[PDB]
RNA sequence: CUCUCGGCCGAAGCGUUUACUUUGAAAAAAUU
RNA sequence: UGGUGACUCUAGAUAACCUCGGGCCGAUCGCACGCCGGCGGCGACGACCCAUUCGAACGUCUGCCCUAUCAACUUUCGAUGGUAGUCGCCGUGCCUACCAUGGUGACCACGGGUGACGGGGAAUCAGGGUUCGAUUCCGGAGAGGGAGCCUGAGAAACGGCUACCACAUCCAAGGAAGGCAGCAGGCGCGCAAAUUACCCACUCCCGACCCGGGGAGGUAGUGACGAAAAAUAACAAUACAGGACUCUUUCGAGGCCCUGUAAUUGGAAUGAGUCCACUUUAAAUCCUUUAACGAGGAUCCAUUGGAGGGCAAGUCUGGUGCCAGCAGCCGCGGUAAUUCCAGCUCCAAUAGCGUAUAUU
RNA sequence: UACCUGGUUGAUCCUGCCAGUAGCAUAUGCUUGUCUCAAAGAUUAAGCCAUGCAUGUCUAAGUACGCACGGCCGGUACAGUGAAACUGCGAAUGGCUCAUUAAAUCAGUUAUGGUUCCUUUGGUCGCUCGCACUUGGAUAACUGUGGUAAUUCU
C-alpha cells in the first residue's frame, strides 16, 4: 500500500519492439521491493501481463526512500525470447545455462586437439 | 590496462612549524567553537580557503575587461554566494580575499543544527548527525561536514523515521516499555 | 607493430564521441571505410549513446543484423561502420531519418531531417582525374568515384548528389560569397560566408570566412565544406545556426533558460 | 610602395636580408 | 583532354613486345519464382586495375644527460661526391665498377660513460628553477644469445621453422622434445611486490559469424602503496572543587552566575557485530534498504612517539649510579640524574604513528 | 604563507658548514572498529621454470554418402540437424617486459612529384575480331592392415 511506482524517461523501441523506462520506487517503511512484486505493479500499470516484462539494476538510495531501476516491457513473449540477454531470461526460468566450468571445457578442448579424426569425439 | 581512474587529491596541508603556541592556540579555539574531531578538519578548511584565495589572486592580476577574469570571477562569486559566505551586496572579487576560516565553518551541517535550535549542544549536533536524525529536504544526511547552501538552509527537519520526528521510538524505549 | 592495428583504447578515441572514462579499456575501432577514423562516428556510438536505443554492444548487434539501419540508402550491417560528415542515416521501422552534421562545439549533432530531405546529400569534390580513353572522374570526400561529371566542376567545389541513383544533380562552385562550414581545427562546426581565399603556393591555402554575427575567422583550405549558394544553405541546420556562442553569453542563455522554466 | 593585365578594386613585383613583437591556423586523449 | 607552384603527370597517336616458375576478360553458391521452344528479380562469394580507408616505410627543419685524466676523427675492409649499373616496394654508397680527395671538428667532432627506452607527464615550487618519469596513453625494442628463413597484403614472427652457443626434459640408450620479458604458481635473487579463483554478463577484438572463442578484459581473493569520508559517546539533575557578582569588618551565606571533575543517579538515541528477507550480480560478495537480538564505562576499554634546549609538555616519585645507557646536534650520567629505567601526570599527531634511505 | 632555530667564543659581530623543519617516495616497526576508491616481482637476476590455461572460427548462401541422430516416401539426384575432414580467413591485433638504444629512439613540423597496401567503401567487370544445357586428374573425411619405448610421428 505504501509502495508507489513512477516512470521517468520512457521510450518505445519499435526496432527492438519493446518499451524501456527508468523506474522510481517509493517505499518509506518497507525493504527493497522484490523484482517480482514490481513486475505485477508494472503489469497492472501498463495493462499488460506480468509474464513478459523485465526489471533490473535497482539501487536503493541512501536512507531508504527512492529506488531506481531500469525496466523494459516486451510486446510478445517470443520477442522477449529473441532479444533479451539470456541471464535475464534465466531469472524467469525461460533459459538454462550449461553447467560445465571453463577450466573443464578448456582442458577438454586441448585434449581433443591432441587427437585427429572421429576419435576427437571419444575423449572426455 | 584497466577501466579505472587513479585521480585523487589530498584535501589538507600540514603546517610547516609543528609546535608553535599561537597556531596550536587558534586551532584548538576553532575545535572548541565548531566541535570537530581533530586538527585535520581545520587544516582541510584552511586548505580549501587557500584554494579559493589563490584563484582570486590569479584573477586579480588580469585586466578588468579580460573575458577569462570576468567569467571565472563571476562564477566563483556565484559559488561563494550559494554556499552562504559572501553577501549579495559585496559580490566583488576584491572581497573574496577578505574571507576567514570560520565563515566556512559556520556553514557545516553540525553548526547549522546547533544554531537553528534542532539540537542544544554542538557535540549534540554531531551525535544527531551521525545517527540519522537530521535530514535535508528529503535525504537523511549522516555527514557533519555537509556545507549547507542558502536555499537549502531554510528547511532542515527531524528525518521523519526518527523518534524525534514522525514516530517509531528506538530500541531503548521499546525495551523499557516491555519491562512490565 | 608487424601489421595493421585492430584495437583502439578508449582514451585514445576521438574526443568528440564523448565516450566515458570508466566503462571499459577499449573503444569501438571504426572499420576501414569512406571516412577517417578520427572524422567519423561508428554506428554503435551513434546507436547506443546518442539515441539510447541500444544499451549494450550486443543490442546494437541485435539491431543492425535485423537490417533496420541504412546509411546512404544501403543496408549496412557492420556495427562499427564509419559514418561521417553530411551523412544520412535512415531507420525504416521508426520511420526516421537523421543527418550527421557537425555541432556548434565540434561534435556530431543528431539532426532529424524530413524524409524528403533524406533523398540527397552533399559531397565535397576532392580530386578530378581523366583516365581510360578520355573519361573524367571525380573523387569526393566519401570516396565516391563518379565518372562523367559536369566539366565546370573543379576541386574544392561541392556537388549535390542523389542517394538512390548515385549520380550528381547540381554543383556549388567554390567562390567568395558562398556559405561554407568548417570541418576541422579549432573552428570546427562554425558556419559562415567565405570572404577571402589567400594563396600560398607550396603550403596550405588559408581562407577568411565571416560568420553570421560578423565574427570573422580563418581556416586551412582542406577544412572547408561549401553548402550555401550565396547566403541560403542547401540543407537544414541544427538548433543553433552554426554560430559559436562564446562562454559568457552561453551562460547568459543558460541562466535565462533557468529563469524561463522553473 | 608602385608599373603592367582584368572586374574605385582584384592579379605582379614588393622591401637588402634577419633577430624582436603582435595576430592568425595548426598542434591526441588522459593529467593540469 | 584535364590538372599542380612546379612532371619525365594524366589522357591521346604510332611502331612493336607481352615471360610455360604465365595477367585480367566468373566451368561457384543461396533465396523466392515469373513472363512470350526463349528470356528474367534479390543476395552471397570472386576478380586485373583505379580511387579510398587502415596503415607501414623511408626522407625534411629544429630539439638530448655526464665526461677533455676523450683533440683531432673518417678513408686498405665506402669514408664525402660524380657517371653507369646491381639488388630493392621504392630515393640514395644500399652494394659493385671507374674517377675525384673529399666529409666532421673548441658553435666540443670522434671516443667513453649512463644506476639512459623517448614523450604525454609526476613531485616540489612566490618568480626563476630543481628532481623524476621501469610503470596502465602514444611511439620504439626484444621474446635465453646471435644468425637465417617459410607462408602471407603485412613477420627477419618466436604460444612458426632451421642451425650453432648456453642451459635443460623423457628414455628400452636407437632416438624424441624444448623457450612463462602472456594469466595464476614455484625456485632463485633480494630491503622490496597478491589467487595454480570465477566469467565472457560489461568494454571491445577475431572468424565462415543476430549463435562460436577470448587469462584482452571484467569480477571477487591478498593488499595500513597512496587517497576521500568517518565512530570510540550526547543531554539533564545532583556531589564536590575553583573563578567572578551581591550581602557581610572578616570568617562566611546566597544566586534561576560561570567553569571544571565525578567505576555519581536518570532516562532516551545509535552504530560496530550475530542474523533473516530483499536488492546487487554472469552466479555471487560489498555498499544501500528492512524485520530480530544487540552499550554504562570497573568496557563494544586507541594507539605511536615524546616531556634538558631546538620543540608543545614535569626542576613530580622510586630504581641504576660517567655503569647500564640516552642523545639526529648541542650534550646528560661521576648520587637531590630536569636527559637513563619504571610509575603517575602531561604534550603531539590521531586509526594511525615511529625509523632508514633517495630526492625536493 | 616569498618564514627560519640550535651549535665554534670569556663574551660580541661574522663567514661557514653540521643539525633541526616540511614534503614526497620505497622498505620496515608497532597498532588497527566502519566505509568508498585503489597501486602491487620495476629496481636485485632481460636469471631459471614443474603444471593448467592464454587462438580460434559456419551462414539460406564452398565441399555432407559419418543412420550420428528423430525423420521423410519410398526407384523420388541431394528432405533436415550435423561429428570429422578438405577449403577460406585469423593466428602480424592483443598482452608482457625496458635489456639494448645519445641525433639513435622520440616530440612538434614538413614530404612521398621517391613507394607498398589484406580489408572496407565507390568505380571497372560482353572495350579485346581470336564439351559450354558443364571439362580433367587426384586427395582427405570413412573402410581396412601396421610400425616405433615415445610425440599434435606417421
Amino acid at each position: 500500500d505504501t509502495v508507489t511506482i513512477r516512470t521517468r524517461k520512457f521510450m518505445t523501441n519499435r526496432l527492438l519492439q519493446r518499451k524501456q523506462m527508468v523506474i522510481d520506487v517509493l517505499h518509506p517503511g518497507k525493504a527493497t521491493v522484490p523484482k517480482t512484486e514490481i513486475r505485477e505493479k508494472l503489469a497492472k500499470m501498463y495493462k499488460t501481463t506480468p509474464d513478459v516484462i523485465f526489471v533490473f539494476g535497482f539501487r536503493t538510495h541512501f536512507g531508504g526512500g527512492k529506488t531506481t531501476g531500469f525496466g523494459m516491457i516486451y510486446d510478445s513473449l517470443d520477442y522477449a525470447k529473441k532479444n533479451e540477454p539470456k541471464h535475464r531470461l534465466a531469472r524467469h526460468g525461460l533459459y538454462e545455462k550449461k553447467k560445465t566450468s571453463r577450466k573443464q571445457r578448456k582442458e577438454r578442448k586441448n585434449r581433443m586437439k591432441k587427437v585427429r579424426g572421429t576419435a576427437k569425439a571419444n575423449v572426455g | 590496462p584497466v577501466a579505472r581512474s587513479w585521480v585523487c587529491r589530498k584535501t589538507y596541508v600540514t603546517p610547516r612549524r609543528p609546535f608553535e603556541k599561537s597556531r596550536l592556540d587558534q586551532e584548538l579555539k576553532l575545535i572548541g567553537e565548531y566541535g570537530l574531531r581533530n586538527k585535520r578538519e581545520v587544516w582541510r578548511v584552511k586548505f580549501t580557503l587557500a584554494k579559493i584565495r589563490k584563484a582570486a589572486r590569479e584573477l586579480l592580476t588580469l585586466d578588468e575587461k579580460d573575458p577569462r577574469r570576468l567569467f571565472e570571477g563571476n562564477a566563483l562569486l556565484r559559488r561563494l554566494v550559494r554556499i552562504g559566505v559572501l553577501d549579495e551586496g559585496k559580490m566583488k572579487l576584491d572581497y573574496i580575499l577578505g574571507l576567514k576560516i570560520e565563515d566556512f565553518l559556520e556553514r557545516r551541517l553540525q553548526t547549522q543544527v546547533f544554531k537553528l535550535g534542532l539540537a542544544k549542544s554542538i557535540h549534540h549536533a554531531r551525535v544527531l548527525i551521525r545517527q540519522r536524525h537530521i535530514r535535508v529536504r528529503k535525504q537523511v544526511v549522516n555527514i557533519p561536514s555537509f556545507i549547507v547552501r542558502l536555499d537549502s538552509q531554510k528547511h532542515i527537519d527531524f528525518s521523519l523515521r526518527s523518534p524525534y520526528g514522525g514516530g517509531r521510538p528506538g530500541r531503548v524505549k521499546r525495551k523499557n516499555a516491555k519491562k512490565g | 607493430a608487424r601489421g595493421p592495428k585492430k584495437h583502439l583504447k578508449r582514451v585514445a578515441a576521438p574526443k568528440h564521441w564523448m565516450l566515458d572514462k570508466l566503462t571499459g579499456v577499449f573503444a569501438p575501432r571504426p572499420s576501414t571505410g569512406p571516412h577517417k577514423l578520427r572524422e567519423c562516428l561508428p554506428l554503435i556510438i551513434f546507436l547506443r549513446n546518442r539515441l539510447k536505443y541500444a544499451l549494450t554492444g550486443d543490442e546494437v548487434k541485435k539491431i543492425c543484423m535485423q537490417r533496420f539501419i541504412k546509411i546512404d540508402g544501403k543496408v549496412r550491417t557492420d556495427i562499427t561502420y564509419p559514418a561521417g560528415f553530411m551523412d544520412v542515416i535512415s531507420i525504416d521501422k521508426t520511420g526516421e531519418n537523421f543527418r550527421l552534421i557537425y555541432d556548434t562545439k565540434g561534435r556530431f549533432a543528431v539532426h532529424r531531417i524530413t524524409p524528403e530531405e533524406a533523398k540527397y546529400k552533399l559531397c565535397k569534390v576532392r580530386k578530378i582525374f581523366v583516365g581510360t580513353k578520355g573519361i573524367p572522374h571525380l573523387v569526393t570526400h566519401d570516396a565516391r568515384t563518379i565518372r562523367y561529371p559536369d566539366p565546370l566542376i573543379k576541386v574544392n567545389d561541392t556537388i549535390q548528389i542523389d542517394l538512390e541513383t548515385g549520380k550528381i544533380t547540381d554543383f556549388i562552385k567554390f567562390d567568395t560569397g558562398n556559405l561554407c562550414m568548417v570541418t576541422g581545427g579549432a573552428n570546427l562546426g562554425r558556419i559562415g560566408v567565405i570572404t577571402n581565399r589567400e594563396r600560398h603556393p607550396g603550403s596550405f591555402d588559408v581562407v577568411h570566412v565571416k560568420d553570421a554575427n560578423g565574427n570573422s575567422f580563418a581556416t586551412r583550405l582542406s577544412n572547408i565544406f561549401v553548402i550555401g549558394k550565396g547566403n541560403k544553405p542547401w540543407i537544414s541546420l541544427p538548433r543553433g545556426k552554426g554560430i559559436r556562442l562564446t562562454i559568457a553569453e552561453e551562460r547568459d542563455k543558460r541562466l535565462a533558460a533557468k529563469q524561463s522554466s522553473g
